[PDB]
């Protein structure tokens, strides 16, 4: 049988703090980069 | 000086050119060379639909005017409207209140809040926007407001696409200490 | 700036209302920067 499945999108997230004496940034990437060549590469990265 | 009290309710109907003015005023006064009028009338224009109160009391000076406009600019194929609000001491307006509806119900959904306040630095903007299309809805937000140094601002847009989804809030409240302070006096009159 | 604000008070004349020398930073800034993005391409993965 011939199914068609949706690709799982890349995801990017990001929430980025600002305030007096403090900046903070958060940045993270997620979701399959091809759905049909199966390649992830999700990562991260928290810096205060 | 004065040969008698009357208070009188008397209606009538004013002519302001196109407009008709269904005009109700309340009067209390002296009669003779001594006038006491203490007048609180109340026009409303029945082919602008606008009403306004006024009230005169010069002994404390009073010479409040408010005034409530609705203007109509509402079709079939467009709902729109404005309103105005003055509000006016001595028929001067310190605090005024507009507002800014245009819905063209094929796409675009346009609503825009307005509050000004002259002597306070006092403002407030709240405006929003909607574009409709069969294929995807676009939404627009906007609120903010300004006083006494103090900057609020509130932006969030969302979109949908086929290719993609997008999503964003971006929030802002900032103050600067010299700007509050020049803003908001920290000096009084008598007190120095 | 606190001894100029003495020196006004040995008098006991002040012109304001308590003392306006700031200490805090001149701008105050508080922010969010958050986002959400997903990329829901309509290419899909044929499977048997």
């Amino acid at each position: 049988y011939q199914l068609q499945v949706p690709l799982l999108g890349v995801l990017d997230l990001s929430t980025n703090v600002y305030s007096n004496l403090y900046n903070w940034s958060a940045s993270y990437s997620g979701g399959n980069t091809s759905t049909d060549h199966f390649s992830l590469r999700a990562r991260y990265h928290m810096k205060a | 000086e004065i040969e008698q009290y009357s208070v009188s309710a008397t209606y009538e109907l004013q002519r302001e050119d196109r407009a008709l003015v269904d005009t109700l005023k309340f009067v209390t006064q002296a009669e003779g060379a001594k006038q006491t009028e203490a007048t609180m009338t109340f026009k409303y224009n029945r082919q602008s639909m606008t009403l306004s109160s006024e009230v005169q009391i010069p002994d404390f000076d009073v010479d409040l005017g408010t005034i409530l406009r609705v203007n109509d600019e509402s079709t079939e194929g467009k709902t729109s409207y404005r309103l105005t609000l003055d509000i006016q001491n001595k028929k001067i307006t310190e605090v005024a209140l507009m507002g800014h509806l245009s819905c063209d119900t094929k796409e675009e959904r346009k609503i825009k809040g307005v509050i000004s306040i002259p002597r306070l630095q006092a403002e407030a903007r709240s405006e929003i926007l909607a574009h409709w299309s069969p294929a995807k809805l676009l939404l627009q937000m906007d609120s903010s407001a300004t006083a006494y140094g103090s900057t609020v601002s509130k932006r969030v847009a969302w979109h949908y696409d086929e290719e993609k989804i997008e999503f964003e809030w971006n929030t802002g409240t900032n103050v600067d200490t010299k700007k509050m302070t020049s803003n908001f006096p920290v000096d009084l009159s008598d007190y120095p | 700036t606190l001894q100029d604000h003495l020196n006004s008070l040995k008098e006991f004349n002040l012109q304001n209302m308590g003392l306006p020398d700031f200490h805090i930073p001149e701008n105050l800034f508080l922010k969010s920067d958050g986002r959400v993005k997903y990329t829901l391409n309509k290419n899909s993965l044929k499977i048997e």
